[PDB]
DNA sequence: CAGGATGTATATATCTGAGACGTCCCTGGAGACTAGGGAGTAATCCCCTTGGCGGTTAAAACGCGGGGGACAGCGCGTACGTGCGTTTAAGCGGTGCTAGAGCTGTCTACGACCAATTGAGCGGCCTGGTCACGTGA
DNA sequence: TCACGTGACCAGGCCGCTCAATTGGTCGTAGACAGCTCTAGCACCGCTTAAACGCACGTACGCGCTGTCCCCCGCGTTTTAACCGCCAAGGGGATTACTCCCTAGTCTCCAGGGACGTCTCAGATATATACATCCTG
């Protein structure tokens, strides 16, 4: 669940994005935010693939739903 | 020609809403002013009712929570 | 001959307040509307069928389309008066 | 005698022109029968919620007509509306409050 | 021996700068995701691709949010990210 | 020239009535379109308020006398 | 000091017309597009939609500079608040 | 065929349109940024609303040209046309 | 003889003329699009490669992996602002750091 | 059967530069980037021709689309591109 | 500000999968011919774009004083950083197994096309429904 | 002062027509459903260990308060130019018509590019050392 993806992870993302030092209230935002964004992503792939007569997730079906969002990417066979 | 229909509908609504506002007078004899103080006469009243009944409504409403 | 949706918002409009107007440049507004969502919803139609390698848009894409164009509540509506206006056309 | 399509699905919005404008808009080589019904049905939905709220917008006034302002309200008050139409500017509908 | 505060900050963002590994871990990301998915179909069967893709997409998206809110900070005088930082720069983008 | 003070007169009379007959249609806002129906719902209005004041007095009598 | 502000605030925000003087705007808007094509001839309609989507624009614009002003404790806004504000959008 | 068009949007102006988006106080500062900000956006959108005008063989740009050139940009304007 | 080599390309312009007829955009496509297209196509890509080979030499490499192509991207002002909106697995990001958060 | 424009990015590659090579996924994302510039410029010119109410996407078609999508050196330099090879293709 | 401590940048064997090259092939692009449908050019014509002239008026521009709010500085008290030890899960490589992805092939039902008939809906003329005003005793 | 003739504004009805929608039949193909191969997604497991969790100590900065003063806001006055109407000319887009050449469709054929195999070397791991940067006293 969520609380996999520890403090840790968030301080390698933001120093990746250049903070010096994190509010230590940033974690459960920076879940909470992440969580929606993967709801919104993974709502169009379920859709696309239930579309497909399918039952597995494709990578396509992601790449799709990412380019619906407007953000492409690229990479991953699209 | 086609002015007279128009003038007779115009004259019909307004001669309507004058004995409407008559037959109000009849139901609302306590000003007898104009046509425009009638109106204000209407509005203030109908707001004082308004105001009574629910202050009664409240009123005894106490009065029935008490017994 | 300019082609509108003007009579149905009359239509439409007056069925649930008939005593109430709509000025021109509200149905200006009102007509864009109605063409963005169907431009919108016939993009995604069409590439509901390229990607699947399919030749036809079919009442399936609408309604994926749909799914994917309107948010939740609005969209459950949409699918469910798609699904009876098929149901009641084919029906006979 | 004939039957309109629209008057057999029972909609206001004509299933005709809209199926016409699905094959002739570059789709797809092949359009469905029911791909006009299922699209007109929702477009008229959508079409009778947007006036619905700004009839109720404009309620809130004491306007007879429906103006731009009122269109804009009812877009912007309700999160449904709003989330779909995002990015599109009314003329004439400023901001609220 | 002890650095000074700042001084393993500044390195780390040297570091994960350079580099371009992914940053959060698989397994526990993979678990969020079917958890996720679950609500919306169930029983369903994730590529490994798919997973792939969905966890790039994330962290570039969390790596630029990131970006925006440090800018944000900076903006109030700060050095530090605070989540009214995260919730400016999430207004203003339109989410 | 004066004529020009008989208007500005008529248009202050115009402007309180229209104020008034507002206050009337937020007051009763079941119609506001044409004077008649707003008359008409008043009208209304002051119907129900002086039956439902009769049968309270009424009721009032009773209960009082029963108890 | 600032107590009128808000009555200009709430009556702009309340009405739904224009802001911008119309003239200027058209004159400004002929200049620019002489950069791209000259002896060029403007529908008027297209000269209002300008108009338009311009004033939406800077509202827009205006209401994200200040929430950044208000984040900074201030509230007067400044060309840094303008400044994040774009650069944030993408812009 | 004119210049000095840039300060036609004067300071009141740009203080009613800052009102409207609720602010309460401007500095002085303000005014030049918020004109060269419509000055970018006006020339962003006329470039693709001539491109649209020329392809067409058109010497006047049509509102239709404004409304897709917006459209382009990704903001779509609803009452002038489409 | 083919096409590409007759307008002097090495893209595949009979691919992109039947991918631009079966690929839903009009009822008729023109013999020149295709060949403008796959020109510009070609040019883009040509651009690219030569920054990412660019970028690769400066880093002694032999072989052009995703970094190189986001730095080639990235650096540009303009290969940038046409893939602004895109999202590059592997690429990492640019250097960045603030000089508020400098030391001292 | 996969169609791939690996084989023309390769040799594009080499017409430059002798020795450099591309990995597998350096190989799909400049793919895929090609694929989406495709996409872009096609379906601008598709808007176009529709605009105008023509059923034919031509040469100018793209020309129009290539300056509406690439930013402004690229656009000249790119149009500059198909036009040299548009009239080696016509003369010959 | 010099000196020590940790760290990042520079210079070497082994190995190892993964780019790169040769071959088989097979299927999609190239050559040829066709018919008609769109593109293209010319001529019309009527709207609507530009241009000009005055008056009125709203709005803009300029000046001035008084806040009050930007900005700077000092004190401080905790919240974040850094670091060491413990431990928890990730990561990896292997083995089994089966759901379901992907492809093939009849084989029907459905959608494209044409011809025919006709009703929906645009536009314009016209009639009533509405508020509001200028007028007279 | 009371009360009232008249016209902007609009909704709707109705008809002309006219141009796309509905109907009916024919012919072809795509996709539906059945069936088969077999890829890879999933389940479990053991082992190594790198990252995570927790707690400790310290000081740097987020915050509060307090001052200075500057520059913005409100308001009075001058001026300027926007705006409204109203009239002119014309040029440019919308439209109709006809010609013809360009492209979609069909037929044949074969080499250009994809799939599959094998192979060596460019990069990764590991190790060694050289100079840099930081923090202390």
């Amino acid at each position: 669940n969520i609380q996999g993806i520890t403090k840790p992870a968030i301080r390698r993302l933001a120093r990746r994005g250049g903070v010096k030092r994190i509010s230590g209230l940033i974690y459960e935002e920076t879940r909470g935010v992440l969580k929606v964004f993967l709801e919104n992503v993974i709502r169009d792939a379920v859709t696309y693939t239930e579309h497909a007569k399918r039952k597995t997730v494709t990578a396509m079906d992601v790449v799709y739903a990412l380019k619906r969002q407007g953000r492409t990417l690229y990479g991953f066979g699209g | 020609q086609r002015k007279d229909s128009h003038k007779e509908v115009e004259r019909r609504r307004r001669e309507n809403i004058n004995t409407a506002i008559n037959v109000l007078s009849d139901l609302l004899p306590v000003r007898e002013s104009s046509k425009a103080a009638i109106l204000a006469c209407a509005a203030e009243y109908i707001q004082k009712l308004k105001e009574t009944d629910e202050a009664n409504i409240e009123k005894w409403t106490l009065q029935k929570l008490l017994s | 001959r300019k082609e509108t949706y003007s009579s149905y918002i009359y239509k439409v409009l007056k069925q649930t307040h008939p005593d109430t107007g709509i000025s021109q440049k509200s149905m200006s507004i009102l007509n864009s509307f109605v063409n963005d969502i169907f431009e919108r919803i016939a993009t995604e139609a069409s590439k509901l069928a390229a990607y699947n390698k399919k030749s036809t848009i079919s009442a399936r894409e609408i309604q994926t389309a749909v799914r994917l164009i309107l948010p939740g509540e609005l969209a459950k509506h949409a699918v469910s008066e798609g699904t009876r206006a098929v149901t009641k056309y084919s029906s006979s | 005698a004939s039957q309109s399509r629209s008057a057999k699905a029972g909609l206001t919005f004509p299933v005709g022109r809209v199926h016409r404008l699905l094959r002739r808009g570059n789709y797809a080589q092949r359009i469905g029968s029911g791909a006009p019904v299922y699209l007109t049905a929702v477009l008229e939905y959508l079409a009778a919620e947007i006036l619905e709220l700004a009839g109720n917008a404009a309620r809130d006034n004491k306007k007879t007509r429906i103006i731009p302002r009122h269109l804009q309200l009812a877009i912007r008050n309700d999160d449904e509306l709003n989330k779909l139409l995002g990015n599109v500017t009314i003329a004439q509908g400023g901001v609220l409050p | 021996h002890r650095y000074r505060p700042g001084t393993v900050a500044l390195r780390e963002i040297r570091r994960y700068q350079k580099s371009t590994e992914l940053l959060i871990r698989k397994l526990p990301f993979q678990r969020l995701v079917r958890e996720i998915a679950q609500d919306f179909k169930t029983d369903l069967r994730f590529q490994s691709s798919a997973v792939m893709a969905l966890q790039e997409a994330s962290e570039a998206y969390l790596v630029a949010l990131f970006e925006d809110t440090n800018l944000c900070a900076i903006h109030a005088k700060r050095v530090t990210i605070m989540p009214k930082d995260i919730q400016l720069a999430r207004r203003i983008r339109g989410e």
